């Protein structure tokens, strides 16, 4: 006892238990997934209906940081909200100060120095929340960086956050990040993210997808989820 | 702009007219000068209004407040303490604030003048403004002491009437007040205009 | 139980504990229903009394001029996040020269009360808010929480055995969309009498209820501009 | 009588064990009754009385 | 700096600090007082000198103004803060008001700052209780005592420190209205009913008094011996 | 388990609040009665010894000219709220030129009931009961150290408020006069106290449009008493 | 960070600084140095033995000047020596600033001393586990200090700290004595520094700092290693 | 250098009545010798029964108008009613001398009904003294009306002349005329002239144009 109270204590095994226990928070939450293609970078994420809760729209995990970057939250839910305004505002001082968009690569630094930065105090608590950050520049590329609440930051070609975390990136090897569009790479997210989640645990669900890349023309937006429709389509098609 | 304060054996008077203007233009003819703190003090004003409304407004703040505390009414000395303590940090702004406080206390009569400088000055009589030395003048030529009320205010009253006379700063009504151990009383308020009907003969 | 400590300490199994104290103390507080049509926006809350001869306290306190709030738990925080309220109100009223918008004024209440529950020493807030107004794309329910997370409903209910309003309004829902006011209300209202034991009203006394519209500013009735909308209800089953 | 979904709603980490307990004191407040049957209502009665906790209340907190 | 709150509720609805700190209160020197019509007395007792050493700093009745004598009881260190700044709080009360410092004035501000003092973060309240007699202005005797909650409370007669319910069940027998109708049966008075206080050998009891326009006049040991001794001989005359 | 001071229950609300609620039952009683005339209102001052002056110990405090107060609980912790309570009316005066309303002097007052913590020491002991005539007529209020404020027509407190309340429903109707609750109070008031009623242990205030100010004198109280 | 601020540093039921104490036992814990002031200057000598063959002496020096004149070495546990080393660096230039005049050694040892024991006391530290000798020569008599975790100060002939300073100081209460010259005092400083060494004492081992009354000058390996040939 | 104060004009008029109060004032903001707009009212409405007038400087109007009707719902959300038309005064006067050593130029007229449905018109000064008048008139054009409304509503300096108080058809051809007598002589009076009248029964607004140059 009294090694796990606080956070800024070594245990005599020599790990920290508040920082292990910032990271099976988000164990608890709903798996939300992430691939780039090879001029694009796709989001998805399973939002959970029981039987009337939320209007259709309410509380979007997929969140919109810059004009070219995007969040993909899961864990808990407030102080993701809380890293979207400081990555937000984060955003605001490299584009009022050095003229030009925010590269993926300063963001991640600076977003992943402050969930760093609340794990060496007993004034604060060690966040528990783990995001995405997608974006596509000309004289950039498509990149996919992973931040888990201990710090650490790198990159992915694709990742998975959530319950079903290790079944739902067990499948991503099928694909090919290199050849496909990201138009195909829409409802190759939505069939796995209908596989996966098997719904005797909860009866029923709702998707989102947020994509950017070449064809957005660098902006980031929610595709119109009715315009092609393409994830249902396929998957009550990929039952047998 | 002439008010007037003086003690006798019946408590204190105070008068003043009634204009107040802005450069050469009249504002207007009806600016009720003598500021009422409380119903046992009397302040006045002179040079500027809101000055003298606003730090003799604050200063029945702290009036009301201590009688709230101390269960007594405040003393006058302790008003005009208390209005200098106010006034005088402000000291290199440009306040322009000549007012006056009368009112009642345990030792008698009382009457004190606080400046924008910072002068705090008790006495027998007073007079303060442009007009003010044309009211020394004929104020000290009838007073003393011993004076009847009906004496008083003629003599408040007509004092006035040469201040606004010969000044021109001055004009207006005819605002007159009383003070006594059971809390002011005002008298009356002649104009000008009536009262040269009366002193002229 | 150690780890029960403060706000800080995270348990062994991922859930923060304050938190769900906090919870506990939204479901103290009494039953209040907020619902929604395409064209409106209803709150309908239930008063308590600490005795006969006290009044009852209030829930439903004006904050804008279409931004109405319910309340239930503590008090002296509603007064709180009540002034913040306002103060978040005009500030924009006072900038923008325009009203705010529902949808961005909650995530100042997210970022106002996250604070206080992630730093040492701090306490969350004990809250209950059902908020409700127009923008410019008609009306919205929200809730609150003292964990900050924002939920847009349609219809919900916090407080005291709030649940039997939520199983009765999932049997209305599609029909709770077309109808105007008169009838809302008391589709409203019927969810509270689901809220109370079943031998006592459902008195006149107590039940506020506030509306808010394009062409109606918010308003808060109690007890006699109630009285016009009590009457005409059903009888409760045997 | 039963509807079933409300009393499902309403339970939120209570154990199974509790969900018997539920219908014994239903079952018992039934004697003092007189009347043997039972309403939806007394279901989330016996199912909020044993948790959260007993038997005090919110005061003093605002 | 040092945030944190020492005194706060107990369950049962007590604070501690306040309503335990009163047991330094309950260990320290005795003080009594009464206040005649004309002239207060007012002396501490169980002073438990050295008797070869010296007594001039030992002194603990003091003055703020004039107007206004000290007493108190309890541990004398955490006093002497509150008689220093009750000091300067009173001389710049003659800086505004003309009137000397009435009584009932600097016990409210010595049970105000003992309550902001119990109030306040990271503060251990003080542990004394403490007399404020004067003669106002307009020639009125009265007498208030302190407390670590800070609750001013006008009594008639006092008994604060060890053995105050000795003392303050003894000065029932004392308050016919005979006693004080002299200045003489007042002091008299008090060193008599320190009689029941500790040892009372004359050399423990230092009283004080104030004769309505006078500066406090510290007796020496002089006219205690001859009240010791009307006072036995007086005891001699009781059979 | 000295934990947190701002933490919360299991049940669960304030730990220290909760505490803070006890702290009013071992204070002295009061009684508030409502009249369409006015606002009566009593107390037991509690004489602890015949050392004391009785006349110097004060329950009654009035805080405006118009609105009344009553204090409980622990006396040192109340004057601070009153002392602060009269300069939010005079800055609502000095800002307004109208009386501040007996309403909003709470929500000022209860605004900071709650400002405990370490940063940015403990509640307040004291459960105040404020009377006055505004406009709206003559009001009559309670607040708590929670800053859960509410009207009460006819409110007891501290340690007699189980009986004084549960006697006290019996005893009270709409059209109540002034002198027929003043000797209404005093009934319960010889029930509930310990020392005998006389001259010295309780003390009045009464506040009216029409009868003001008619604060609190003795020898009024001596006639009171013989009545009954 | 937070204003927690509290001293962790408490007395102890029969009255003791347990903080100091345990401190001191990290003092014997350390290194053994010996330092001998003889009639001209002042020898200090330290022993640092590298931990493998892998290591570079060249790099981290014991003995460190502070004026052109004043030495100081310590007993502990280097980390929390570099901090008050620094600390000394800028606390005797404000004395240069000010009165413009060299240092003295005395007016050091009040500063550090100052500063440490005011550390023993402020918000929510440990106290520093370093023992230091300070040498110096300021007008005409060469002075030798020694400080301690308790932020005392001692004004010694010739003492020895760290491992078996009670050897040492027997040592030094014989072979020590009253006067000699500055070769002289480095012979026995080698010895006692030679009492609880290793079976080779080579000049990566040893390393010895002298303040003439000139100025002065920490030596080098080669004159360090040709005194210990010549084995003391 | 950088003179942060520029005078721009317009003329207010207040005059109260025995039930009603009416508040008018011209429209031309004009900057040194060029026209800006030809549109621009000054007359605001506060609440249902109180009516303020702000000229002068422009920003500080506009500045002071949200200033002010900030305040008075921050009031409402207080104490459940409200400001009286007393009450506006008081807090007018706190805000125009909280800025004293920086000072406002603005010249304030408040008119609007008290609790007793009488005619309760306030005037002002950029230092924030305050007076309850009968009538008053500020702004640019302030000693081309004052003597006419002395000469008609104040009647001084008339010999046999009997005393009708004011009615509401009278002190409307009364502001017609001073608006158009004045704005022949002066240059910052201008085109359209707003009206507000007071009732009990709410605010009623009218608009007549001038001669337009």
């Amino acid at each position: 006892t009294g090694y796990d109270l606080s956070a800024s204590t070594f245990s005599p095994d020599g790990r920290v238990f508040q920082v292990e226990y910032a990271m099976k928070a988000v164990e608890n939450s709903s798996t939300a997934i992430g691939i780039r293609c090879k001029d694009g970078v796709v989001f998805g994420v399973e939002k959970l209906v029981l039987s009337k809760l939320y209007e259709e729209g309410s509380n979007k995990r997929l969140f919109n940081v810059d004009r070219h970057v995007g969040m993909a939250v899961a864990g808990l839910l407030a102080d993701a909200r809380s890293l979207a305004d400081i990555a937000r505002e984060e955003a605001s001082n490299f584009r009022s100060n050095f003229g030009y968009n925010i590269p993926l690569k300063h963001l991640a630094d600076r977003v992943a120095m402050y969930v760093h930065a609340y794990t060496l105090y007993s004034a604060v608590r060690p966040f528990g929340c783990s995001f995405m950050l997608g974006s596509y520049s000309v004289n950039d590329g498509a990149q996919l960086y992973m931040i888990d609440p201990s710090g650490v930051s790198y990159g992915y070609w694709g990742c998975a956050i959530g319950k079903a975390r290790q079944a739902a990136k067990t499948e991503i090897e099928k694909l090919q990040m290199k050849e496909m569009t990201c138009r195909d790479i829409v409802k190759e997210v939505a069939k796995i993210i209908y596989i996966v989640h098997d719904e005797v645990k909860d009866k029923a669900f709702e998707l989102e997808l947020s994509w950017v890349g070449e064809l957005t023309n660098g902006r980031h937006e929610i595709v119109p989820k009715d315009i092609r429709e393409e994830a249902e389509k396929y998957a009550k098609e990929s039952l047998k | 702009t002439t008010t007037l304060a003086f003690k006798f054996r019946h408590g204190v008077i105070v008068a003043a007219d009634s204009r107040a203007t802005a450069g050469a233009y009249i504002a207007s003819q009806t600016v009720k000068k003598v500021i009422e703190i409380n119903p046992y003090l009397l302040g006045t004003m002179a040079g500027g209004a809101a000055d003298c409304s606003f730090w003799e407004r604050l200063l029945a703040r702290q009036c009301r407040i201590y009688e709230l505390r101390n269960k007594e009414r405040i003393s006058v000395a302790a008003a005009s303490k208390l209005l200098a303590n106010m006034v005088y940090q402000y000291k290199g702004m440009g306040l322009s604030m000549g007012t006056m406080i009368c009112g009642w206390d345990k030792r008698g009569p009382g009457l004190y003048y606080v400046d924008s400088e910072g002068n705090r000055i008790s006495g027998a009589t007073f007079s303060v403004g442009s007009g003010s030395v044309y009211a020394y003048g004929v104020m000290d030529r009838g007073y003393s002491y011993d004076l009847e009320v009906e004496q008083a205010y003629d003599l408040a009253r007509r004092a006035i009437y040469q201040a606004t006379y010969r000044d021109a700063y001055s004009g207006g009504a005819v605002n007159l007040y009383h003070v006594r151990e059971d809390g002011w009383i005002r008298v009356s308020s002649d104009n000008v205009a009536d009262l040269h009907e009366k002193y002229s003969g | 139980n150690q780890y029960d400590n403060d706000v800080t300490v995270w348990s062994p199994q991922g859930r923060i504990h304050q938190i769900e104290y906090a919870m506990e103390a939204v479901k103290q507080g009494s039953a209040t229903v907020g619902l929604k049509s395409k064209t409106h926006a209803v709150l309908v809350a239930l008063k308590r009394a600490q005795s006969e001869l006290a009044a009852h306290q209030k829930k439903i306190l004006h904050v804008d001029n279409h931004i109405g709030i319910s309340i239930a738990g503590l008090t002296a925080d509603a007064r709180l996040l009540c002034n913040f309220m306002r103060q978040e109100c005009l500030d924009s009223r006072f900038v923008f020269d325009r009203p705010l918008p529902v949808s961005r004024l909650v995530s100042l209440i997210g970022s106002k009360t996250q604070i206080p529950t992630q730093r040492y020493g701090r306490r969350p807030y004990g809250v209950g808010l059902l908020i409700a107004g127009y923008d410019d794309m008609g009306p919205h329910i929200f809730q609150t929480c003292p964990s900050a997370n924002y939920f847009d409903c349609r219809a919900m209910s916090i407080g005291a055995r709030s649940q039997s309003a939520r199983t009765y309004l999932e049997r209305h829902m599609s029909e709770f969309m077309e109808c105007n006011l008169n009838e809302l209300v008391k589709h409203g209202l019927r969810a509270l009498r689901e809220t109370l034991p079943a031998e006592q009203d459902l008195t006149t006394k107590n039940v506020s209820i506030g509306i808010v519209g394009k062409d109606l500013e918010f308003t808060i009735y109690d007890d006699d501009d109630v009285s016009p909308f009590l009457e005409g209800l059903e009888e409760r089953p045997q | 009588d039963v509807n079933y979904e409300e009393l499902a709603r309403c339970t939120d980490d209570f154990n199974g064990a509790q969900c018997k307990a539920v219908c014994v004191e239903a079952g018992m407040i039934a004697l003092r009754r007189g009347a043997t049957e039972l309403t939806h209502e007394d279901y989330m009665e016996g199912i909020l009385e044993v948790q959260a906790k007993k038997k005090a209340n919110l005061q003093y907190y605002a | 700096s040092y945030d944190r709150a020492i005194t706060v509720f107990s369950p049962d609805g007590h604070l501690f600090q306040v309503e335990y700190a009163q047991e330094a209160v309950k260990k320290g020197s005795t003080a009594v007082g009464v206040r005649g019509r004309d002239i207060v007395v007012l002396g501490v007792e169980k002073k438990s000198v050295a008797k070869l050493q010296d007594e001039r700093t030992v002194r603990k009745i003091c003055a703020l103004d004039d107007n206004v004598c000290m007493a108190f009881a309890g541990l004398t260190a955490d006093a002497r803060i509150v008689i220093n700044r009750a000091r300067v709080e009173c001389q710049s009360h003659r800086l505004t008001v003309e009137d000397p410092v009435t009584v009932e004035y600097i016990t409210r501000y010595i049970a105000s700052l003992k309550q902001r003092y119990t109030q306040s973060n990271g503060r251990r309240p003080f542990g004394i209780s403490a007399l404020i007699v004067g003669f106002d202005f307009d020639g009125t005797p009265r007498l208030y005592q302190t407390d670590p909650s800070g609750t001013y409370h006008a009594w008639k007669a006092n008994a604060i420190g060890r053995g105050a319910k000795s003392v303050r069940e003894f000065l029932e027998k004392n308050y016919t209205d005979e006693a004080i109708e002299t200045d003489d049966l007042t002091i008299k008075l008090v060193i008599k009913a320190l009689l029941e206080v500790v040892q009372s050998g004359g050399k423990n009891i230092e009283l004080a008094v104030m004769r309505r326009d006078q500066s406090l006049k510290i007796l020496n040991p002089e006219e205690i011996e001859k009240y010791v001794a009307e006072i036995e001989k007086e005891k001699e005359e009781n059979e | 388990y000295d934990r947190g001071v701002n933490t919360f229950s299991p049940e669960g609300r304030l730990f220290q609040v909760e505490y803070a609620i006890e702290a009013i039952k071992l204070g002295s009683t009061a009684i508030g009665i409502q009249t369409s005339e006015g606002v009566c209102l009593a107390v037991e001052k509690r004489i602890t010894s015949p050392l004391m002056e009785p006349s110097s110990i004060e329950k009654i405090v009035e805080i405006d000219a118009h609105i009344g107060c009553a204090m409980s609980g622990l006396i040192a912790d109340a004057k601070t709220l009153i002392d602060k309570a009269r300069v939010e009316t005079q800055n609502h005066w000095f800002t307004y030129n109208e009386t501040m309303t007996v309403e909003s002097v709470t929500q000022a007052v209860s605004n900071l009931a709650l400002q405990f913590g370490e940063e940015d020491s403990r509640p307040f002991g004291v459960a105040l009961l404020f009377g006055g005539v505004d406009e709206k007529g003559p009001q009559l209020f309670h607040m708590d150290p929670s800053g859960t404020f509410v009207q009460c027509d006819a409110r007891a407190i501290g340690s007699a408020s189980e009986g004084a309340q549960s006697s006290l429903q019996e005893v009270y109707h709409k059209s109540m006069t002034l002198k027929e609750a003043i000797k209404s109070s005093l009934i319960i008031l010889k029930q509930v106290m310990e020392e005998k009623l006389n001259a010295t242990n309780i003390e009045l205030a009464t506040v009216q449009p029409g009868q003001n100010f008619h604060m609190f004198t003795k020898e009024e109280l001596e006639e009171v008493i013989k009545d009954i | 960070e937070r204003g927690y601020s509290f001293s962790l540093t408490t007395f102890s039921p029969s009255g003791k600084l347990v903080q100091i104490e345990y401190a001191l036992a990290a003092v014997a814990g350390g290194a053994p140095s010996v330092g001998i002031k003889a009639a001209n200057g002042v020898v200090l000598a330290t022993e640092k033995k590298q931990k493998s063959i892998l290591y570079d002496e060249r790099s981290v020096h014991k003995v460190e000047p502070i004026t052109k004149h004043i030495g100081l070495v310590y007993s502990g546990m280097g980390p929390d020596y570099r901090v008050l080393v620094h600390r000394a660096r800028k606390l005797a230039q404000q004395y240069y600033l000010v009165y413009q005049e060299p240092i003295p050694t005395a007016q050091l040892v009040q500063r550090v001393a100052s500063v440490m024991q005011e550390y023993t006391q402020s918000g929510g530290v440990r106290p520093f586990g370093v023992s230091l000798l300070i040498c110096g020569w300021n007008e005409g008599r060469p002075y030798l200090f020694q400080s301690d975790p308790s932020g005392a100060y001692f004004a010694w002939k010739a003492t020895a700290m760290g491992k078996n300073y009670v050897n040492g100081k027997t040592f030094l209460e014989k072979r020590y004595n009253e006067d000699l010259e500055l070769e002289d005092a480095i012979h026995t400083a080698i010895l006692t520094l030679k009492e609880s060494f290793e079976g080779q004492m080579t000049e990566d081992n040893i390393e010895v700092g002298i303040c003439n009354e000139a100025g002065f000058r920490r030596l080098t390996p080669t004159e360090v290693k040709d005194y210990l040939a010549a084995i003391a | 250098r950088f003179s942060p104060y520029v005078f721009n004009g317009g003329t207010i008029l207040a005059i109260a009545g025995e039930d009603f109060a009416i508040v008018a004032s011209d429209t031309r903001l004009s900057e040194g010798f060029s026209i800006h707009t030809r549109d621009s009212p000054k007359c605001y409405k506060l609440t249902d029964k109180t009516v303020i007038g702000c000229s002068g400087f422009h920003g500080d109007c506009l500045t002071l108008t949200k200033i002010i009707e900030a305040r008075l719902k921050m009031y409402k959300h207080s104490n459940n009613k409200a400001m009286t038309t007393g009450a506006i005064a008081a807090m007018l006067s706190t805000i125009l001398y909280s800025r004293r050593f920086f000072p406002y130029y603005v010249y304030n007229i408040i008119g609007g009904l008290d609790e007793e449905g009488k005619g309760a018109v306030y005037s002002f000064d950029p230092v924030g003294s305050y007076q309850r008048d009968s009538f008053k008139a500020g702004g640019s054009a302030s000693a081309m009306l004052q003597p006419l409304l002395d000469n008609q509503v104040g009647f001084k300096n008339m010999q046999n002349v009997e005393h009708v108080p004011l009615s509401l058809d009278r002190a409307m051809r009364l502001v017609k005329d001073v608006f158009i007598s004045a704005a022949e002589r002066d240059v910052y009076t201008g085109d359209a002239l707003r009206i507000c009248i007071v009732t009990k029964e709410g605010i009623r607004e009218e608009t007549v144009s001038l001669r337009k140059d």
